[PDB]
RNA sequence: GUAAGAGCCUAGCAUGUAGAACUGGUUACCU
């Protein structure tokens, strides 16, 4: 069926630095990347020297899997699709071979289109439960390189017979011997071998992260960078979560705090919870082992 | 009727698709708040306006499309509760007597088999036809006679 | 095997008109195209839902169901020769007003096998 | 005994109308009492003068047998269906075909006028129903969903818009506008062939040969059950007094009371002479505008025309 | 121009349309060919109407 | 959603049907059955109906009776459906209008379908309610039959003998009627071939194949199958029957010797009318001067009537009760013979799927039906005229006389039947009437039959090919005396014997009211008028009249005006019609040929009448012109004329088509 | 005889249920463990908890075993004499030859008889 | 003895895409 629905769905990224946009709007323009069904083509310029972007996918192809139209990247933070299923499960399995891909494609749309038309389908329930990693690399402030013009083929042969005039960039294209430059749509869009997510995956692991207690039913938490601003009296009022607390051991000279737990568990949990996260009084908590 | 009305025009629209060829400028506006909002994504403001103008339509253009893509028939609704009664209790006899024999034809014997002579002329309303006479032939040939 | 029966019949719901006008073709017959714009209404002595809403019908069907039942009551030499008349009484025989629900026993059947056959 | 049931006099026979050459399967009678049509077999829809029981027109032009006939009350028109796949529209006018409804994909069982939009709904062989705008020859929906052939239909104009029963033994309440399911009564156990809408109490009944039952219309609440005709039935109708009549396949036809459910006749009619034991069977069957007239549409080829008795009370259970 | 581009997207290399809008086969056709390449009345019509005009 | 058009209509259906059927046993079933055994249910129906087209009983020994009621009634349905289809096809080959060759094929096989279910029912019905003979009526028939040929000195046909000195005359003559069967045809299958192959033999060795043919007549009793098919006319069908080739030479023979005895015996007298030295345009004229050579035939001045009736044996083929035949046919030949033929009848008719026993009627198709005919018709003849008038008119053996000739004037007018010819089994009276004998056939009439309301004269048909001046006129005295002559000539025919049908017939009466008698004959109509009644104008200029002179006085009394009758009309225009189909009508040669020998048919048959008739002359030209559109759209050509018209008409010996015209085209 | 799709269930479960025994030891330890809660009604709130240790499904799979093989023998092979003089040139012609023999064996009983003794009588 | 599977062989008609994620760490008591 055709797709048929007003005003695109849309990162801040892609469109635009500028608050006053005027785009276009082609009632049945292209084909979808992904879905291969025509939908509606919004077409926009988001600042000077910029590209014209326009949507890839269907309203569909993103309400399924909670994208931007046209960057493919995550509506809340802005990452790749397998890393956000990385941080998260992979119950969808949407099919690739291609009678199976068309049928649910049908179904599913049928299934959006009886319902409300606001939450990401399927993702939502486990849209709930978040903030892994993915939080810790989740890009700031919008990375306006995106929207670029591409490189200048006539100034790659060095014939480029616009010179000033050409609105295509005139520097270098990336090295195609390097694992950054494939990137297919389908890849990009399914999770499957991404290499900018693999990338970021990469970086992600190699965070600081936790490590377990070397030695059996040990639960002592070594504080650095404890400060002696704060008060061990709101320690406990943050610390009761967890379970039965037992002793809380406080050096102040060294500005380091000892904890002891009941369970190795509650102490595996605090660390889960604490590590490289934890800000309190503003100020920044530090918690090793040993 | 007026949500049906609208339908018709649209299904009608076919029948006459370039009669005063079609004219498209309301162009309009729309406010639209990001939800994304930290500001480092307008410049630093909460929302955005957007003029949308239709891109206008090539009068000399053929359907640019295949459509004619055929797909199997999607899972239907999920299915209602049957809400029957407790269900008659059937006996032998009744489940014996709705029985029904094989269709043994004179003409069709689409599996090419071989069936005994017995049951291939169990025509039994020309073995019961009872061809049975008449009792003013005698009075005829009596009299035919004499 | 290529010859069969049916034993389903095919559903609808997946063809021109049928979800999204078949994703709206431009493809249309000569009997598509617009033919009877216009609808006609009853009107007065017609018999507009005005008209037939005050009326009662018994009375009515009554005067008629008389009238009808009483037009059809107003309407309704060689005298040596080996065999006389044999036709005494037979006054037509009236097999003609019979109508008999069997194809190879009406007047009509019997009249058409002794036209068409010799 | 929980209620006492109205006393309704007891139907007889005073008509027998012969001269199709099929079974005649649809009757209706037109707006004003003065004729009424049958669609039959024979691919003929016969006009009948409806006080004297006289031919009045024979039209042609269907391909098939004829299935379903309908009058229109706003305009002057005669819409009929066929197993031909043709759903057509005559106009009175002229005794002559204008329009045909073209879509359905094997035999259009059934058919009933929306009373106040000009819409057209049919039913067929395809499991489907459809939507038609009268004017514009076109299908607006196509109600879809029921799994076997969908046998009748009945329209309104308050809420749920389109009823329909069909031979997957469950009835489908829809909505016009969205074109959807609203509400799906699976209580039948065999195909259901007939459903009818009562005249003021904002109620229906439906039938099928395990037994007929009565419902409030928003949702389909159970309100009763009335059982004891035990054969395939293919048409209900109510008079405005609360009589309903169920009439089957084997010939035989029982009245009820609407509100209690009392079956107060049985009417086991007999066949034409040339008719075969076997070829008893209704139909169709009509109220006229009266309410006074019951006309059915049989088997052996003839239209009956009944009439309540004036010997009164002889009755009372 | 339109006539041809018609003839080309249909793949029937084996069809010309000459300057004066008569249609011929440039080889012998097999079956398969000659039924794939069959046109009907829109074509010939708008092909004999433009023979008209050149003329 | 593809429409039900033409070609899909029968399969559309059969497709719908199946499906009521199943949704009938969803819901028949109670509730819990097994929900299998829809197929097995179908293929019940299926037989059922096949069992009905093959006018079989169909009766499954067990079945549930629900499930046996169900599939009658649909079985029915489908019958209504067949039997009206054919109807409506029928009316359509009849009348002329457009109809597919398949759909003439198609309702010929469903008519003689419907015939042999109708000739099943009437032969059980037979067996079944006795004779309708009524055995004193047969009695009635042969002493009648008795005394007509002890009158005549009858001597009875024998035995073929041993030593015959024509019967190998009479085996060529066989043969030869054989073999003219199978010359115009190439295309034989194996039991042609056999029957050829025993003519050969027939004609190698003829002493083996006449000791052959009498042995069978001798003993031979049980005979073998006979096949029927009909011949389509378009107005009606025609029953034509195949019989074994041994039987069929054994029958040719038989054919032969009978009628060659029976002309040596003088057995038919000379109104048994197919005779051989009468074409039927020259029986019409014979029939116009004997009426002219009556005494005083036109004199109408002390109130006479010439009255003529023209009626048929209607099912004088049907009602032959076999039995009696055997009585009259051994009254007739050697009761081996007549043993023979009466066995011979009796035969079994097979067409595709039916058999069943020849009974009652006979076979129109054997090779002595001929001599059955003539002979049962002669039996009916004396039954019409009485002995008396039929041994006027016949003679006496020793001076027979011809076709209308008395022996005297005075036995001229002795009784009021004049003439009365029989063609095979239509019959032609004149009839003579005094004022007095008008008078009292009209009181007896009205007596048994009172008309109070005039209504004599709404029930009488008139012949409308004639103009207004040219008709019977409607007086009350003609009205009813034609009338009461067709009610006395009724009267004289048992109605399980032969009837007489006003409907067919046709009655002219003569008065001094009416100055014209207007009879029908063979395929001509024609009407005297002669000068001393009111002609005002003594002419002879037409070609299409005939002034028939009076013997005695050598001089021209009356005339004869003839046209073409309506049925030979429509029965050339079926006959091109016919043409026009039979799928080798493409050859050019083939269809001129065709044309040109229907049209010399008609032409040199009704030579005269053809040009008073303007009705077939038009005829003629649409035809012609149709033949002519079937070779140019043959070429194709166009719609546009100026097709050369030389290569029709020229003769084939210069590369034309050979074709004859009877129309006025110019080159 | 067969009469209904519930009987045969109904048999096969009375059989099925006639046949098992109750460990007491398991139960009442379920029943002290479990306390109030251990008679509940339609809505009790135990459904959605309960977790089967290995024994419990592996009684269970055994059971099933033990029945779908009980299921497996439900049609009885007859043995194949070759002395019958044989009627069919198939193998599906054979099974519809013995179809009609049981529906129709009843009727053409005399035709039989005819055919033996020579197509007499 | 067909101009179609199959099945091979060589071919050429549509695209002008989306995307490029890259930085932080201390040690200490009594017997
Ligand atoms: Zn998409
Ligand atoms: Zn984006
Ligand atoms: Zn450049």
């Amino acid at each position: 069926n055709w797709e048929d629905a007003d005003f695109p769905i849309l990162c801040q990224t892609c469109l635009g630095e500028n608050p006053y946009i005027r785009m276009t709007k082609e009632k049945y323009g292209k084909e979808c990347k992904i879905c291969a069904r025509p939908f509606t083509v919004f077409r926009w310029c988001p600042g000077v020297r910029m590209r014209f972007k326009k949507t890839e996918v269907c309203q569909t192809c993103s309400k399924l899997k909670n994208v931007c139209q046209t960057c493919l990247l995550d509506l809340e933070y802005g990452l790749p699709i397998q890393v956000r299923d990385a941080g998260l499960s992979f119950k969808d399995d949407m099919p690739k071979s291609d009678v199976n891909k068309e049928y649910y494609t049908q179904n599913m749309e049928r299934e959006i289109s009886n319902s409300d038309g606001t939450r990401p389908v399927g993702m939502l329930g486990k849209a709930t439960s978040t903030s892994d990693m993915l939080l810790k690399l989740a890009r700031t402030t919008p990375y306006y390189k995106r929207n670029r013009p591409h490189i200048c083929s006539f100034w790659v042969k060095g014939e480029c017979k616009r010179g000033e005039e050409c609105p295509y960039r005139h520097e270098k294209p990336t090295d195609p011997d390097d694992p950054l430059a494939d990137q297919n749509i389908k890849d990009r869009y399914y999770g499957i071998n991404d290499p900018v997510a693999d990338k970021l995956l990469k970086r992600a692991s190699t965070m600081p992260r936790l490590d377990p207690p070397e030695d059996k039913t040990i639960t002592t938490l070594y504080v650095g960078g404890l400060g002696d601003t704060i008060t061990e009296t709101d320690l406990r009022n943050h610390f009761y979560q967890f379970g039965e607390i037992r002793t809380i051991t406080v050096v102040q000279r060294q500005q380091c705090a000892f904890i002891q737990f009941a369970t190795r568990q509650a102490a595996e949990v605090a660390a889960e919870k604490s590590f490289n996260k934890l800000i309190v009084n503003g100020r920044r908590l530090n918690v090793k082992w040993g | 009727r007026v949500a049906l009305e609208k339908s018709v025009s649209q299904k009608v629209a076919a029948a006459m698709p370039v009669r005063a060829a079609d004219k498209l400028a309301p162009a309009q506006y729309i406010r639209y708040t990001p939800s994304q909002q930290g500001v480092a994504f307008n410049s630093g403001a909460k929302q955005r306006v957007i003029r949308m103008v239709e891109m206008q339509k090539d009068p000399m253009e053929p359907p640019r499309f295949k459509i004619n893509k055929k797909i199997p028939r999607g899972p239907p609704s999920p299915p209602a509760p049957v809400m029957h009664s407790p269900s008659r209790k059937m006996t032998v006899k009744e489940q014996q007597e709705w029985k029904i024999p094989p269709c043994i034809s004179n003409w069709k014997n689409a599996k090419g088999y071989t069936i005994p002579l017995d049951k291939r002329l169990a025509a039994d309303g020309r073995g019961l036809q009872t061809v049975h006479i008449n009792e003013n032939f005698a009075k005829l040939a009596e009299a035919l006679y004499i | 095997t290529a010859a069969r029966p049916t034993f389903e019949p095919a559903r609808g719901g997946r063809g021109k008109g049928e979800g999204d006008l078949s994703q709206l073709s431009k493809q249309y017959s000569s009997r598509d195209l617009p033919s009877h714009t216009k609808i006609k209404y009853r009107q007065t002595t017609q018999d507009a839902p005005e008209e037939v809403r005050n009326r009662d019908f018994r009375r009515e069907l009554e005067e008629r169901e008389r009238a009808a039942a009483r037009e059809k009551n107003r309407d309704r030499w060689d005298d040596d020769v080996v065999f006389k008349n044999c036709a005494k009484g037979v006054d037509d025989q009236k097999k003609d007003k019979r109508f008999v629900n069997d194809t190879l026993r009406s007047e009509f059947h019997k009249k058409f096998m002794e036209k068409y056959i010799k | 005994t929980m209620p006492k049931p109205q006393w309704h006099p007891p139907w007889k026979l005073y008509r027998v109308i012969s001269g199709h050459l099929g079974w005649v399967r649809c009757i209706a009678v037109e707006p004003g009492n003065q004729w009424f049509v049958t669609g039959s077999a024979d691919r003929t829809i016969k006009i009948w003068d409806l006080a004297s029981g006289k031919l009045k027109l024979s039209l042609t032009g269907h391909i098939s047998t004829v299935r379903g006939v309908i009058v229109s009350t706003r305009s002057p028109y005669l819409f009929s269906c066929g197993e031909d796949k043709q759903v057509k529209c005559w106009d009175l006018e002229y005794n002559k075909v204008i329009r045909h409804y073209h879509g359905h994909l094997s035999a259009v069982y059934g058919l009933d006028l929306h009373p106040t939009i000009d819409v057209l709904v049919t039913c067929s062989r395809d499991s489907t129903a459809r939507i038609w705008d009268v004017r514009t020859k076109a299908s607006v929906h196509t109600l879809s969903g029921h799994t076997n052939a969908v046998a009748t239909v009945r329209c309104q104009a308050a809420e749920p818009q389109i009823i329909t029963g069909s031979h997957d033994t469950t009835i489908r309440l829809w909505d016009l506008v969205a074109g959807k399911t609203r509400v799906t009564l699976t209580n039948h156990k065999k195909s259901v062939r007939a459903v009818v809408l009562h005249p003021r109490h904002y109620t229906f009944a439906s039938g099928s040969p395990d037994n007929i039952k009565q419902w409030k219309f928003p949702d389909g609440s159970f309100i009763q059950n009335l059982s004891g005709h035990n054969a395939i039935i293919n048409t209900l109708t109510v008079n405005s007094d609360g009589v309903l009549v169920s009439g089957a396949d084997n010939g035989t036809m029982h009245l009820w009371d609407w509100r209690t459910g009392y079956n107060f006749q049985r009417v086991h009619a007999a066949v034409q002479p040339g008719s075969l034991d076997s070829e008893s069977g209704i139909f169709a069957c009509a109220f006229d505008q009266s309410e006074s007239r019951l006309l059915t549409a049989e088997a052996d080829k003839t239209i009956k025309v009944y009439r309540e008795d004036d010997t009164a009370t002889e009755e009372t259970h | 121009n339109m006539l041809n581009l018609l003839i080309h997207r249909k793949n029937l290399n084996y069809l010309h349309l000459d300057y004066n809008f008569n249609l011929k086969p440039v080889k012998t056709l097999t079956t398969k060919e000659r039924k794939k390449s069959r046109f009907g009345n829109a074509f010939h019509l708008c092909r004999e109407v433009l023979r008209l005009t050149k003329l | 959603a593809k429409t039900v058009t033409k070609q899909r209509v029968e399969s559309h259906f059969d497709l719908e049907l199946r499906a009521a059927v199943m949704h009938d046993i969803l819901d028949m079933m109670p509730e819990g059955i097994k929900q299998n055994k829809a197929r097995t249910i179908l293929q019940h129906l299926s037989e059922a109906w096949r069992c009905w087209k093959a006018n079989i009983p169909w009766k499954v020994p067990g079945l549930p009776t629900p499930i046996e009621n169900m599939i009658l009634r649909y079985v029915k349905a489908k019958a209504d459906w067949w039997t009206n289809t054919a109807h409506y096809n029928r009316e359509r080959i009849r009348r002329g209008a457009t109809v597919d060759k398949t759909v003439c094929k198609k309702n010929l096989g469903r008519l003689t379908r419907l015939y042999l279910k109708a000739e099943q029912e009437r032969q059980h019905n037979y067996l079944k309610d006795g004779p309708y003979i009524t055995a004193e009526e047969a009695v009635a028939v042969y002493t009648t039959t008795v005394h007509w040929l002890e009158s005549r000195r009858f001597s009875p046909i024998p035995f073929p003998p041993l030593s015959y000195k024509h019967d190998t005359k009479l085996l060529i003559l066989a043969l030869e009627r054989l073999k003219e069967a199978y010359s115009v045809k190439s295309r034989l299958n194996q039991s042609q071939r056999e029957e050829l192959g025993l003519i050969e033999q027939a004609y190698d060795n003829p002493h083996e194949a006449l000791s052959r043919i009498k042995r069978h007549l001798l003993t031979q009793r049980a005979f073998k199958e006979v096949g029927i098919e009909f011949m389509d006319l378009y107005s009606h069908l025609v029953p034509v029957y195949d019989v074994e080739p041994l039987e069929k030479i054994t029958d040719a023979y038989l054919d032969q010797y009978l009628w060659y005895e029976a002309d040596k015996r003088r057995l038919f007298p000379p109104w048994i009318k197919p005779a051989d030295t009468e074409p039927p345009p020259l029986l019409v004229y014979k029939w116009c001067q004997g009426i002219n050579n009556l005494q005083d035939v036109w004199e109408t001045s002390e109130g006479e009537c010439n009255v003529m009736l023209e009626s048929r044996f209607e099912k004088m083929y049907e009602k032959i009760d076999l039995t009696l035949l055997n009585r009259l046919l051994r009254l007739i030949v050697d009761h081996n013979i007549a043993d023979y033929m009466t066995a011979k009848n009796n035969v079994v008719i097979n067409y595709k799927d039916m058999n069943h026993t020849n009974s009652y009627g006979i076979i129109r198709g054997l090779q002595f039906a001929s001599f059955i005919v003539q002979y049962y018709g002669l039996v009916m003849d004396l039954l019409v005229l009485g002995l008396h008038r039929a041994s006027e008119m016949a003679g006496p053996p020793q001076m027979p006389n011809d076709f209308l000739s008395f022996q005297d004037i005075a036995t001229e007018a002795a009784h009021p039947i004049r003439l009365f010819c029989r063609y095979i089994d239509r019959i032609h009276i004149f009839f003579r009437f005094t004022a007095d004998e008008a008078r009292d056939l009209i009181q007896r009439y009205l007596t048994e039959h009172p008309d109070p309301n005039n209504e004599n004269i709404v029930g009488y048909n008139n012949k409308k090919c004639w103009p207004r001046d040219a008709r019977m006129r409607l007086m009350k005295h003609d009205v009813n005396l034609g009338r009461a002559v067709f009610w006395d000539i009724k009267n004289r025919l048992p109605r399980s014997v032969t009837t007489v049908q006003w409907e067919n017939s046709f009655v002219s009466v003569y008065s001094k009211d009416n100055p014209n008698l207007l009879f029908n004959m063979c395929g001509f109509e024609c009407r005297i008028l002669p000068k001393c009644r009111t002609s005002y104008e003594e002419f002879t200029h037409k070609d299409g009249v005939w002034n028939l002179q009076n013997e005695v006085t050598k001089e021209r009394t009356a005339q004869c005006f003839l046209r073409v009758d309506d049925e030979s009309m429509q029965r050339f225009h079926n006959r091109v019609r016919q043409i026009l189909m039979a799928s080798g009508s493409t050859t050019f040669t083939k269809i001129v040929n065709k044309w040109n020998t229907a049209l010399i048919g008609l032409m040199t048959y009704f030579r005269e009448a053809v040009v008073n008739t303007q009705e077939l002359l038009d005829l003629l030209v649409k035809c012609e012109n149709k033949i002519q559109t079937r070779i140019k759209i043959g070429l194709n050509s166009k719609m546009p004329s100026r097709f050369p018209p030389v290569v029709f008409y020229t003769p084939k010996e210069l590369g034309g088509l050979g074709m004859l015209s009877m129309g006025h085209v110019l080159i | 005889g067969f009469s209904d799709y519930a009987a045969a269930q109904l048999r096969q479960y009375h059989r099925l249920t006639k046949q098992i025994k109750p460990d007491m030891e398991t139960y009442e330890r379920l029943r002290e463990k479990h306390g109030e809660e251990f008679f509940p009604t339609s809505n009790s709130l135990l459904h959605g908890t309960h977790v089967p240790s290995t024994e419990e499904i592996d009684r269970m799979v055994i059971d099933l075993e033990k029945q779908i093989e009980k299921r497996d023998k439900y049609s009885r092979r007859r043995p194949y004499n070759d002395d019958a003089d044989i009627d069919y040139i198939n193998e599906r012609n054979a099974k519809f030859n013995k179809k009609a023999e049981r529906f129709y064996g009843k009727y053409t009983a005399e035709i039989k008889q005819n055919l033996e003794r020579g197509t007499a009588v």
